[PDB]
RNA sequence: CCUUACGUAUCUUU
RNA sequence: UGCGACAAGUGCUUUCCCA
RNA sequence: AUGCUGUUGCUGUUAAAGGGUUCGUAGUUGAACUGUGGGCUGUUCCCGUCCAUUCGGAUGACCCUGCAGCCCGUGAACAGAAACAACGGGAGUGG
């Protein structure tokens, strides 16, 4: 059965990114899987997506615009101290230049470079470069 | 500007390389199938212009097959190509 | 005491306004002139009617707010309301929507469990908006997320029903903003089981 | 069948996304709980009840019609069953395949898929006592 | 050709023909139906995949009779599908 | 600038 | 208990019977 | 040194290695949803009327995050409703 759906999302993504696609069909969505994504707009590693309503969990159709190398998720969602975020970026980064580690803290779903400058932690959810 | 800087604002790596026009894809320079097509802008009378425009597709796009669907794609996307008949 | 304002709460009758005494007198008037109004309307009465000016006019909206008592009373009879109140009044678009409160959203997990979700804002702000286009149900929904950060909703309508809604909705997406404060924009679906959108 | 067994079939009813009546029946919300409770009164159980609706009076979806749904207003009325109807059907199956077995002595087959249903009855009867729509004394048949 | 497919905005063509859970959003196949009886002439709302056998409530008679999908219908009766 | 839709034969039949 | 105000997230000027 | 003990970080078709198949407890893992708001002020073508007949012609597009005040959904007020979450044996002789 299907454990994580931020995951699954991340999963499909990169699939179809490291195939080159236009356009990809994510399902199911959650409240996670969009802030991960508006994270992933904001440093502009996608384009705009859309989340179609059923009475279910949504689809959502994401628009990608070749930027994007790899985005993953880390499972089980490690506890990431402030001394930590300079171990993770040399374990699952390329380099300290570009690439983010995105981390669901106490003031929200934030890149690792977001929520060392607000000084706080939280639980890793993901990375994209 | 593109490519890396020193801090001083000097640009630093040798060779900008070219990004394929339908996959975003940085060209490297061992990639032997990438070609480029320069097609003629041409004028009101039908006659071509001095200027051209140039698209540059990736090697493993062409190894594929997919790099006639990409050049159709661009081909739209610069107005060089129509999509559709129009209306009888 | 004038036996119009029963269409009318009891805190409003000693001091209505201007329009809450003419949606009244109207809403009474349609007793003994109407049909499918005399089995419905004598258990009505609306709470307050508020007037908001669009910003491209020629018709400005007049909303009517009523108990959400009666829901499946208005229901049963809208659009023979709609109709006849914008006609007693000229050159207003009458909007009925029902009062219903809400839940902010407990910090605790364990309150959080025990909210009646018809007082939640995400359920109640889809009710408004049903309430503003009534005999056409919403067909589809969806949320572009566009690149500078932002949310849409866009509401799909069914496209048998452009004639009969579609100077409304320009109306309708500006009362949902100032009444939910969030915005909203339309569209249509021919053929909406195959999700077909309208293209003009 | 997922859970025991190798069936990745996949046949469903999908639901319509506009969950409205289709304005072309007039049958009230109030006829529908009566021909609902009605039915009941006849023996037929939740499932059953809804597809005599859903062919002949064009109630698809009574939660649609009647904002509740079809055991809920048999549970309002008084008329839900004793025992659930997973649990009816799964322990009406696995007395029919011991009766078959009593003469049968040897059917291997059968043995093998009374084993099954009866997995599923001790793992749905702990659903149904954890979520208290069953006694804590239940305990099936054998 | 010359026109790339949407994901979000599919074709007709491409639509049509999934299955019905496979759809951009899913949804029913099936639909009702007004029968007229072949006599006693009165009209039923008939399922399009009625697995019952549904009975004329005036005439007394069955005109639907179920099969692995859509019921099929009596000889000589009357039927027009009802929307939505 | 990513289509608002579409093409049907054969032979056995108390 | 009687009585004066105002509400009600589900119309009691209702709903069933019955004439 | 040894990602030759592998949490990071190993292998398991053929090199050592998936246990004959199901059920199954302890165990570990487990689908979506109730929400993070708003206001003001900054920051040349082509489409037709004359020519010609399996190939021509003169003749409607486009171009100009930042600070403050919010009953902080909307009701309802102009302290009341909404949403909220009594000891002197006291106080450097009762601030
Ligand atoms: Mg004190």
């Amino acid at each position: 059965t299907m454990m994580s759906v931020l995951a699954n999302a991340l999963r499909t993504i990169a699939s179809a990114e490291r195939r080159g696609k236009r356009q990809v069909l994510i399902r199911p969505s959650s409240k996670v899987v969009v802030k991960f994504l508006q994270v992933m707009q904001k440093h502009g590693y996608i384009g705009e997506f859309e989340i179609i309503d059923d009475h279910r969990a949504g689809k959502i159709v994401v628009n990608l615009n070749g930027r994007l190398n790899k985005c993953g998720a880390i499972c089980p969602r490690f506890d990431c101290a402030t001394t930590d975020y300079e171990k993770w970026m040399k374990n699952i980064l390329p380099s300290r230049q570009f690439g983010f580690v995105v981390l669901t803290t106490s003031l929200g779903i934030m890149d690792h470079e977001e929520a060392r400058s607000r000084n706080t932690g939280g639980k890793v959810l993901g990375f994209f470069y | 500007t593109i490519g890396m800087f020193n801090e001083e604002g000097e640009n630093v790596d040798l060779y900008i390389p070219r990004k394929c026009h339908a996959t975003n894809t940085l060209i490297e320079a061992h990639d032997h199938a990438a070609v480029q097509i320069s097609i003629a802008n041409v004028g009101p009378n039908g006659v071509i212009n001095g200027t051209t425009t140039t698209l540059c597709i990736a090697g493993y796009l062409r190894s594929q097959g997919e790099s006639d669907h990409a050049i159709n794609h661009i081909t739209i996307d610069r107005g060089i190509m129509r999509i559709k008949t129009g209306k009888p | 005491m004038q036996p119009y304002l029963r269409k009318l709460r009891k805190l409003k009758r000693g001091k209505p306004s201007d329009l809450e005494e003419s949606v009244a007198k109207a809403l009474f008037e349609l007793e003994t002139s109407h049909k499918t109004l005399r089995q419905e309307l004598p258990r009505f009465h609306v709470n307050t009617v508020r007037e908001v000016k669009v910003p491209r006019s020629k018709k400005t909206v007049l909303v009517v707010f009523y108990p959400l008592r009666f829901l499946m009373l208005v229901r049963k009879v809208q659009r023979a309301l709609t109709s006849e109140l914008e006609k007693r009044h000229p050159g207003y678009l009458v909007m009925l929507v029902a009062q219903r409160k809400i839940t902010k959203r407990p910090t605790d997990v364990y309150k959080l469990q025990k909210v009646q979700r018809s007082k939640t804002s995400t359920a109640v702000f889809e009710n408004i908006l049903n309430d503003m286009i009534y005999p056409s149900d919403v067909v589809g929904r969806r949320w572009r997320c566009r690149t500078d950060g932002s949310k849409l909703m866009k509401v799909f309508l069914d496209a048998r029903d452009r004639k009969r809604v579609e100077s409304r909705l320009r109306a309708v997406a500006y009362v949902y903003k100032q009444l939910t404060h969030r915005r909203v924009s339309f569209g249509f679906m021919w053929n909406p089981k195959l999700q077909q959108v309208s293209t003009r | 069948v997922r859970m025991h067994g190798n069936g990745r079939g996949k046949a469903s009813s999908a639901l319509p996304y506009r969950r409205t009546p289709p304005a072309w029946l007039k049958i009230a919300s109030r006829n529908v709980v009566k021909m609902v409770c009605k039915s009941s009164r006849k023996g037929m159980m939740p499932s059953q009840i809804g597809m005599e609706l859903r062919d002949s009076m064009g109630i698809a979806q009574v939660k649609n019609v009647t904002g509740r749904k079809i055991l809920r207003i048999l549970k309002h009325s008084g008329l839900a069953p004793e025992i659930p109807e997973d649990l009816y059907f799964l322990v009406k199956r696995a007395t029919q395949m011991r009766k078959h077995l009593e003469r049968h002595t040897t059917d291997r087959d059968t043995k093998y898929r009374l084993i099954l249903v009866e997995s599923r009855i001790h793992r749905l009867a702990r659903y149904y006592k954890r979520v208290k729509q069953l006694p804590p004394t239940w305990k099936y048949e054998s | 050709g010359f026109f790339d497919a949407d994901l979000s905005y599919p074709t007709v063509r491409t639509e049509r023909m999934k299955h019905k859970r496979r759809r951009l959003v899913q949804g029913p196949n099936s639909y009702f139906m007004d029968v007229s009886c072949p006599r006693c002439r009165q009209v039923t709302v008939v399922y399009s995949h009625a697995t019952t056998s549904v009975e004329c409530k005036g005439c007394s008679k069955k005109l639907c009779r179920p099969t692995g999908g859509k019921a099929l219908l009596v000889e000589g009766c009357g039927y027009r599908r009802k929307p939505d």
